[PDB]
RNA sequence: UCGA
DNA sequence: CATCCGTGAGTCGAGG
């Protein structure tokens, strides 16, 4: 409703998501800009998110 | 912005405004060009923008009669012999009658030429029609213009779109330090300067009995004496300099009606709104690349596109709660360094100069008895130096301002100056900026070739002719037949023939191309000034010839050939360029869009009172917008840290921005962003 | 000429003879 | 294949004069008389006012009762000023004239060695009652200086700042005749254009022109 | 690079100086570094200079159509007040220099710059997203300074001439060293055809094999050519390793080449490559003695003797209907047929009465800039202008700019201006608004997967079958095949497979298929490929962008959607076409479509048109109805003949268009179903950008069209 | 082979995009490092046991990022995903 | 503060570095010092050429693989350098199978040839070749047609002469910041000699060349300048 | 009202 | 297939 909301007709959009009690799950682009999350794309998808950097064992300080 | 600014703002033809009609309700129907608009609306003139059509100005000959319908002028025609009998006619009158065009050919009594000639008719519709049945002609072939419109040199060669931007952009001229008169004009460039009202005209005739910069004083012959005051240095309504100066002598025979002191962009009475500048028609290593512009150093070293301009700051002194605001010289942790521009008072010094972040009204209001920071306490018992009440409240200069004070302005509720209530001490200062023109300042000609300041050479770098004159602007060739405007290249040819001067060949008779050509055009003076009226004026034959009667310089050498052009050479390599350069004279408008106004940054500052994001405007200090379709650009990019950046600690997030701020300046890492307040607004707009 | 009329500065004009009425 | 050391003549008119530079090698004056001219035009040594006082004024936007002329046009007529001074340091000028009639270049009081060469250059009309006191300050430079820079210095509310163009040369042009006859006879002929302020002469120029390009191409011949 | 203002910088970087001002000792403590900041304190430039390191920064420029709308450049520090702009990112910003106005933002966190540096960098986004062309190439001067020095002047000074008599070879140099003292002297012109021999560029393909039979081409080896001094100087950029090129550069000529590179040499050989190309153009524009004078624009020599033909033509015409034989609609509608001609005999009087010196045409025929038609306008005449109902006015406007046209002339030219300029407002404004919601409705599509896995996809027709024999190839190549994978093996007449399932198509392998002589391959695509959310890796292909896979994460729903919306302002069907099918809407034209395959019983009157379909396998007659004022769609019959209208006893297929106008997809999806009505709507689309010259590849539009039928109705609970 | 990259395109991308499966996991490979590196010189300070310093000669006031990115085209970094 | 200058290497040819130039300057000292490398520095080149079993130029050399066009090429880029002003005459003659080469070259005295190691032409068996060549000094560059009358018109050859010992120059002005100001400009030069004369010393001969020149207008006062 |  | 009410109708900047 999110993504809807933001898009047109918002008074129309809002009566309707109130009354089926439509419970929005936070996983759009449009949705997770909204309240500043990062979005589902890009650098922001968990498989590029999640890293984990470390020097190699070759490399050791001097 | 300039005289001919106003003079046009006064003809403009709105259809907004209450009893019309809004900007959403307007179709294309109400906004293009209609056939009832000859002669009394211009075709030309109207915005660019989202008010294209809706803005309109009245005709030159036009009127208004008592009803509220534009009346426009026509020559009467009795039975294929025009009279000088003139009457003016309504929109719907002209329908019923039909109208030759002004420049049909008139016998020396004032019958017609040709039997069937060219005929205006109801519905916009044209047919050729008997001398028998011409009712009426047109006053003149510049009788469909504007004022703005008519200034225009070769109007007929430029297209309506850039021809648009000509009489828009003309309005937009800056008044520099001193102006110069066209060395190409349409005629208009009088009558204009004068009817604007910000020349001065004498009322009655007489003699110039005392002149001086402040006033000028004229004996009439009946004995009385009407003395006229010079307006000098005054702001403008848009931060221009309004400055006159008397043109006459003291003990001049001066005739009425006559102007005897022009004012901004005006010489000898006629609209100067620019320079004559020496014209070069080649690209030029890039430097000129879509549409930008490039300088020769002289334009700086001599101010020919030098301008100046005035702004008006305020502030006030009122009655709080914790007492009043008290303007004064002495405010709290300030060195006198910092005070040295000040007065007594605490006002800054008439003359001295101001840099941004400077201080120019002190004004220290109390502030509130709040208990002081316990480790502010701590911090004043060491130092034993004990907190005044009053807080920093002065009026200092707005970023990117600078110049000299030239004037003060003080108000005093005590001294009687019946002040709203609630104030006691009001100030106003005024300063000038001296802005030499630099890079990025538009710049712009009349057939609507705009362009801003690329780059600006040494004058040794400039490509000069044979005689090591160096030229003054160099336009790029690409953009100009792309854009119809191709009489900007006739100016420029007339340009170099108005500066050499010229002299036709009488021997053997005069020839066949300047047969048509008025007697007193068949020899010029160099740096002479000409009329090419809108629809009349030069044909391409006349000139072709003038370009082969161009007078030689001083050296004895002609310096430009019959096509126009000329041998240039590189100031850089010294080398001739290989090919022949078209090289004149071009007029050039300093335009109100300079870098010192239009540049603008902030890292951090105000915040939206309810968003919490940042204030927009300079004007505010505020930060830019990224909209909607900027969005997109960062998810299409895939750039989430980036784009999470700016929505969030960049934005509106209350306990971010802060942090952000002190792990840069500590020169720590930057912490993840939190949730944006204006969300937080949302939820509760919702509930 | 094309505006002989005010005392103005002489500004010669490419013409057919302008004379049914001033601006 | 023909070698002489090239001469370097001169014909003479008083503001200007056109140098004769020949024979040089074929498709080489272009470039060397631009040489010329890209020094002559920029860093060639002069005078003019720096900045300049006046009697009543406190900065360069008003009007001194009596005059026909506002301050601004004032020091816009001092811009063609032509100045020659000897004094490598900063020295004073003075102008004051009272009453009716007009002021002049000439009006000007230049102390011990500076010399004005244009005294009927027109700066004010002075009506009646009309008083005009000015103090003028003279620097020696090159080239072209904005008058911004004084200000900050520490200068006194009373001085207003002048731009400084130093340049003492007005124009300065060539042409060059190429023998392209095939043979060994195949040289090009410079002909070199210079025109002064009348603040020095068009040889001296070319003096100091060449004196500076010596002291650069000279550091081409020094060894590593 | 990009050009940043000393003031500028100096309040964007305002926390970060102040770190380093407290550094150095500048200053005590944080609050005193503040001060000496806004007291612009001649420290701090010597501090900022180092702050500013390899920062990059973003220019933005409104608006912002596409993803190449903002993007990253490292920051130079300038006098004056203004930003300074790389000339070859103008095409992507679509902006000039008549007082743009750019932003600017800072990245901060260490993420941002990382993707400030890597993905948005101007050096790296060379190609457009929307058909994979470069737009960071040559543009204006450049191109026309290249055209300059490779055009081959025939009688030019330096020429190469043949022994004959007593003087023997004339116009042959040892090395490019040799000619270059040549043309300093004055001997050699830098345009005229010579022979020389190089040592620092490898050969023609052709001509390599031919020297050294590929014994591999190195660097000291020499060989003898036929071009111009010039054409040496321009491969001396592309540049090493690079087949010589022997051409005048036209843009086109020039576009294939950074594509080429764009392909096999790496992004940062392209970005140095495409910059030197720059400075070329620009130093040779300036040389090129490009100039326009009042001599060089010229008035055709048979201007009153063309237009004096047609204007009896037209009097012809006028008394033809004074006496009333011609029908008032048929009178204007000739008239303009009349005026029509003439003015292409305008221009043709130019093309040849025009030297190919002349400036004018020399821009003009280059590819630099302007069309011909502007030429036209320019100094033969205007020609036709639009009624403020479109149609073409009967008047014509027979006078050139130069000439000066009439007053009454210059009005309705002006009429038609400001209208132009007012639709142009008004579709800005439409065409802004379908890219939003277009970007609205594929915003959850992305790049989740490696590959989908599926065999499924769909036809291409790649070449035309020539009907004397041989081929063609297909106008739809380039958008339609050459970006996609393939999801099967592409066999010719023999068992020998050409291109394997699981391969992009590139430009040989399209050439491998194209002289094998197989004319149809199936391809993955993002309608055929199903995955759970969004779609594979696979399926996408090649990213127009980065030439290579494109990445999994990409969004490629919103940049299909700004791909898409970007060019849409230039449309006269029209952009309102293009909103009805992406929108829906049951269209205006609503061409009927057989119901069912079989023979065609036309039997038309003439007050209405009837079409009976009598079902090729058995079945009962199907009969529509139809308005006389559509016509009958020239469908391609069974007889290879297009051009044959609808007649009775004609076999149509299932779903194939009655008459001519727009087939209702709704009627699409329930007759051919669902794959088709896809297949349809993708090409209709097409047709409406290829009308006005816009190539979008397929893939953008697919992914729109794929959102549409995600959902299916429910007949029964 | 081709010309020495100068400032930000140094180090040459398309080197460092064949270390790493995409453009987009190039970045927080970069970043993620980038912070290692800071934390480091000012945990130094005051901090042990901070991540390990930079594996390569650090040029005279080179960023956090200039340096990572370095490091990658040296191969001394591990990548994880 | 006084200019400096700087050398990056290269064993036929290396860039020199000028810097800081006085705003407008680089522009100044640029184009004028390459023309002098490439005209003003005297050298030896060849003028004419004969050979023996030559009639016409469009058949080949008896017994060479070379045409008579590829001969001359490779004999332009012979590098040579001779004392006497006076033209003078060297032979090169070699039969039998093999190459001949530069080092095969019988030189007068006080004429040297500096690459003994570039090819010339492919000879075969059977294969005869005697050439008779011309050498002279002077500068830059000469066409052939004003060198048709040199030899005697029994198979008298005109050549390109390319007295020049400077092969190519090219030269770029990017700007320096000094101080607060970045308008100063820093002038970078390409040069590529012969391997007769070092560039390090091509320059300082093209650079002592031009001191004499800008002599005669010195002469006159020597007035005012500051390093 | 103006600028792209 | 045609009416009545409700909902759309490009971006960014400037100013007073
Ligand atoms: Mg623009
Ligand atoms: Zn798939």
């Amino acid at each position: 409703w999110l993504s809807a909301a933001s898009f047109q007709e918002t008074t129309r959009v809002l009566t309707d998501a109130a009354i089926n009690c439509r419970s929005d799950k936070l996983n759009g682009l449009k949705e997770n800009v909204i309240i500043g999350k990062l979005i589902p794309a890009g650098t922001g998808i968990n498989r590029y998110r999640n890293i984990a950097v470390q020097p190699t064992e070759e490399a050791r300080a001097a | 912005n300039n005289p001919l600014s106003g003079l046009t703002h006064k003809r403009r033809l709105s259809a907004l405004g209450p009893g019309g009609l809004s900007r959403e309700r307007a179709g294309l129907e109400v906004r293009d060009v209609h056939p009832s608009h000859y002669g009394r609306m211009c075709p030309i003139e109207t915005p660019e923008g989202p008010n294209i059509g809706l803005i309109g100005s009245l005709s030159v000959y036009a009127r208004v009669n008592p009803f509220g319908f534009i009346e426009t002028p026509y020559r009467k025609v009795v039975d294929g012999v025009v009279s000088d009998e003139i009457v003016y006619l309504t929109a719907d009158e002209e329908d019923r009658h039909v109208v030759a065009q002004a420049n049909s050919p008139i016998d020396a009594d004032g019958r017609f030429v040709e039997p069937r000639v060219l005929v205006r008719r109801k519905a916009g519709e044209v047919e050729y029609v008997p001398s028998s049945e011409v009712d009426y002609m047109d006053v003149s072939p510049r009788q469909m213009v504007s004022v703005a419109t008519a200034m225009i040199p070769f109007l007929e060669h430029d297209d309506a779109n850039r021809a648009l931007m000509g009489a828009n952009m003309q309005r937009q001229a800056v008044p520099l330090v001193r102006s110069e008169a066209p060395l190409v004009g349409t005629g208009m460039e009088l009558r204009a300067a004068i009817d604007a009202g910000d020349v001065v005209v004498a009322e009655e005739s007489g003699v110039i009995e005392e002149v001086s910069a402040d006033y000028i004083t004229v004996m009439h012959d009946n004995g009385t004496r009407r003395t006229y005051r010079m307006r000098k240095f005054a702001r403008s309504n848009h931060g221009t300099c309004a400055n006159q100066c008397p043109i006459v002598d003291a003990g001049d025979r001066v005739e009425a009606g006559q102007v005897i002191a022009d004012g901004p962009c005006t010489d000898d009475g006629e609209m100067a709104l620019g320079k004559n500048l020496l014209v070069a028609i080649m690209p030029w290593e890039g430097h000129n690349y879509e549409d930008a512009i490039i300088l020769s150093n002289r334009l700086v070293e001599e101010d020919v596109l030098t301008s100046i301009h005035i702004e008006e700051h305020e502030i006030d002194a009122r009655d709080t709660k914790l007492g009043a605001e008290e303007i004064t010289r002495d405010i709290p942790n300030i060195s006198d360094e910092v005070l040295a521009d000040l007065d007594e008072r605490g006002i800054v010094r008439i003359g001295a100069e101001v840099r941004d972040g400077d201080i120019l009204v002190g004004k220290v209001t109390p502030k509130g008895e709040t208990e002081l920071t316990p480790e502010e306490r701590l911090l004043r018992a060491i130092f034993g130096e004990k907190a005044r009440e009053v807080r920093d409240t002065s009026l200092k200069v707005p970023h990117g301002e600078s110049g000299k004070v030239i004037g003060i302005r003080v108000f005093s509720r005590e001294d009687e100056d019946e002040l709203p209530a609630g104030v006691n001490e009001l100030v106003r200062v005024y300063v000038a900026q001296k802005r030499k023109i630099s890079d990025g300042d538009k710049l712009a000609g009349r057939h609507g070739n705009k362009g801003v300041i690329g780059k600006i050479l040494p004058v040794e770098d400039m490509p000069f002719l044979a005689d090591g004159t160096p030229v003054d602007i160099i336009l790029n060739t690409h953009g100009v037949p792309r854009r119809m405007n191709i009489g900007q290249i006739l100016e420029t040819h007339l340009g170099w023939c108005a500066h050499s001067g010229w002299k036709v060949d009488a021997a053997k008779g005069v020839p066949d191309w300047a047969a048509r050509l008025p007697d007193e055009l068949l020899e010029a003076q160099p740096n002479a000034i000409v009329s090419t009226p809108v629809f009349d004026g030069a044909q391409e034959a006349e000139l072709q010839g003038l370009l082969s009667c161009t007078l030689p310089n001083r050296d004895g050498d002609v310096l430009v050939d019959a096509d126009g052009k000329a041998m240039l050479f590189d100031g850089r390599s010294g080398e001739p360029f290989p090919y022949p350069v078209t090289v004149g004279y071009m007029y050039i408008m300093k335009l109100h869009h300079l870098v010192d106004d239009k540049i603008h940054a902030r890292s951090t500052g105000p915040y939206s009172m309810i968003t919490q994001q940042p204030l927009g405007g300079k004007a505010q200090f505020g930060g830019q917008r990224f909209g909607e379709m900027e969005c997109w650009a960062m998810q299409a990019y895939g750039a989430a840290y980036t784009l999470q950046e700016l929505l969030t600690i960049k934005s509106d997030d209350t306990v971010g921005r802060v942090k952000v701020y002190e792990a840069i300046v500590k020169g720590e890492n930057i912490p993840e962003p939190g949730i944006p307040e204006s969300f937080k607004v949302l939820l509760k707009e919702l509930q | 000429s094309n505006n002989s009329v005010p005392g103005a500065p002489n500004r010669v004009s490419f013409a057919k003879l302008r004379e049914p009425l001033e601006v | 294949i023909s070698q002489r050391p090239t001469l370097s003549e001169d014909v003479l008119t008083d503001n200007r004069s056109q140098f004769v530079i020949e024979p040089l090698e074929p498709g080489f004056g272009y470039t060397l008389g631009n040489s010329l001219r890209r020094t002559l035009l920029s860093s060639i040594p002069g005078a003019a006012v720096t900045s300049i006082r006046i009697d009543g004024v406190l900065h360069e936007f008003t009007t001194v009762p009596g005059v026909k002329e506002d301050v601004t046009e004032i020091i816009l007529n001092l811009k063609s000023l032509v100045v020659s001074s000897e004094e490598d340091e900063p020295v004073t000028m003075y102008l004051r004239k009272q009453g009716p009639g007009e002021v002049t270049a000439g009006d000007i009081v230049p102390p011990a060695g500076v010399t004005v060469h244009n005294p009927g250059m027109h700066i004010a009309t002075l009506n009646d009652k009309g008083k005009l006191e000015v103090e003028l300050v003279v620097e020696r430079g090159r080239g072209y200086v904005p008058a911004v820079q004084n200000r900050a210095s520490g200068a006194e509310i009373g001085r207003i700042p002048v731009d400084s163009i130093y340049s003492p040369v007005l124009k300065v042009t060539y042409k060059v005749d190429a023998t392209r006859v095939e043979q060994r006879t195949d040289f090009d002929k410079l002909i070199l254009d210079v025109e002064t302020k009348n603040s020095i002469s068009p040889r001296d120029a070319l003096a100091s022109a060449g004196k500076t390009l010596v002291e650069l191409f000279g550091l081409a011949r020094e060894l590593n | 690079q990009c050009g940043l203002p000393k003031l500028m910088a100096l309040e964007l970087f305002k926390p970060f100086v102040m770190k380093r001002l407290v550094d150095l000792n500048h200053a005590q403590n944080i609050k005193s570094a503040k001060r000496m900041v806004e007291r612009q304190r001649p420290q701090v430039w010597d501090v900022l200079e180092e702050v500013i390191a390899e920062h990059p920064v973003l220019l933005n420029r409104a608006p912002t159509l596409h993803r190449l709308g903002i993007q990253a450049f490292e920051p130079m520090l300038v006098e004056g007040k203004a930003i300074q702009l790389h000339p070859l990112v103008c095409e992507a910003f679509n902006a000039d220099f008549d007082g743009d106005q750019m932003a600017v933002h800072l990245p901060l966190s260490a993420e941002a710059q990382a993707e400030a540096r890597i993905l948005m960098l101007s050096s790296n986004n060379i190609l457009s997203p929307a058909s994979g062309r470069p737009l960071a190439m040559p543009r204006l001067d450049m191109v026309t300074g290249l055209y300059y020095l490779t055009t081959e002047v025939p009688g030019d000074t330096g020429e190469y001439q043949p022994a004959s008599g007593d003087h023997p070879e004339t116009g042959v140099y040892s090395s490019p060293a040799e000619a270059i003292m040549a043309a300093d002297r004055g001997v050699l012109s830098v345009r005229a055809k010579i022979k020389v021999r190089l040592t620092q560029l490898r050969p023609p393909v052709e001509i390599e094999a031919e020297l050294f039979g590929h014994s591999g081409w190195q660097p000291g080896d020499a060989w003898m050519a036929e071009t111009t001094l010039g054409r040496v100087m321009f491969n001396e950029l592309l540049p090493l390793g690079y087949p010589f090129v022997n051409k005048q550069m036209h843009k086109k000529v020039q576009a294939a080449i950074i594509n080429d590179l764009a392909e096999r040499y790496p992004m940062i050989v392209v970005a140095q490559t495409v910059d030197k190309l720059k400075d070329a153009g620009f130093y040779w524009a300036t040389r090129s003695g490009v100039t326009v004078s009042m001599a060089d624009v010229l008035v055709p020599p048979r201007k009153k003797e063309i237009l004096d033909h047609y204007e009896e033509r037209a009097d012809k015409v006028e008394k033809q209907f004074q006496r009333g034989a011609l029908n008032h609609d048929e009178r204007n509608e000739a008239l303009v047929e009349i005026w029509k001609e003439a003015t292409d005999e305008v221009g043709q009087a130019l093309r040849e009465h025009y030297p190919d010196d002349n400036p004018i045409i020399t821009i003009v025929d280059s590819g630099a800039t302007g069309n011909f038609t502007q030429t036209r306008t320019l100094a033969g005449m205007k020609g036709l202008v639009t009624n403020p109902k479109g149609e073409f006015i009967p008047r014509p406007v027979k006078s050139s700019f130069r000439e000066g046209l009439t007053v009454l002339e210059y009005f309705i030219n002006t009429h038609g201006a400001r209208k132009g300029l007012a639709d142009t407002a008004l579709r800005t404004a439409d065409s802004g608004y379908l890219t939003r919601r277009l970007v609205d409705v594929s915003q959850d599509v992305i790049v989740r997967e490696h590959d989908c896995q599926t065999e499924r996809g769909i036809v291409v027709e790649l070449a035309e079958r020539a009907p004397d024999g041989t081929l063609i190839r297909d106008p739809y190549i380039e958008t339609s095949a050459y970006a996609r994978t393939l999801g099967t093996d592409a066999v010719d007449e023999a068992g020998n497979v050409i291109v394997e399932r699981g391969q992009d198509l590139g430009d040989p392998e399209i050439d491998a298929l194209l002289a094998a002589g197989i004319t149809q391959v199936k391809v993955r695509s993002v309608l055929t490929c199903a995955t759970s959310t969004g779609v594979c890796a696979t399926c996408y292909g090649r990213s127009m962008a980065t030439g290579k896979l494109v990445d999994i994460g990409e969004a490629v729903g919103i940049v299909a959607a700004q791909s898409i919306g970007e060019p849409g302002t230039q449309l006269t069907g029209g952009l309102p076409r293009v909103q009805e099918l992406f929108e829906a809407r049951v269209p205006r034209g609503k061409a009927p479509i057989a119901d069912v395959t079989g023979r065609v019983r036309l039997e038309d009157g003439e007050r209405f048109y009837k079409i009976t379909i009598v079902p090729d396998d058995g079945g009962e007659e199907v009969v529509y109805d139809k308005i006389s004022k559509r016509q009958r769609l020239r469908v391609f019959k069974h007889e290879d003949g297009s051009e044959r209208v609808l007649s009775d006893g004609d076999h149509v297929e299932v779903g194939q268009q009655l008459m001519e106008g727009s087939a209702d997809p709704h009627e699409v999806l329930r007759v051919q179903g669902p794959r088709e009505v896809q297949i349809h709507l993708v090409r209709e689309v097409q047709e409406v950008y290829r009308a006005q010259g816009v190539s979008i590849h397929d893939k953008h539009i697919e992914v729109i069209v794929r959102q549409m039928l995600r959902r299916v109705t429910i007949i029964d609970s | 082979g081709y010309d020495t990259p100068l400032g930000i395109t140094n180090p040459p991308i398309d080197e460092l995009l064949d270390r790493v499966s995409s453009k987009y996991a190039l970045v927080i490979y970069a970043a993620k490092r980038a912070r290692q590196i800071n934390d480091y010189y000012n945990q130094l300070g005051e901090g042990i046991l901070e991540y390990v310093g930079p594996l390569v000669e650090p040029g005279l006031q080179e960023k956090p990022l200039s340096i990572a990115l370095r490091e990658i085209h040296a191969d001394l970094l591990e990548h994880t995903e």
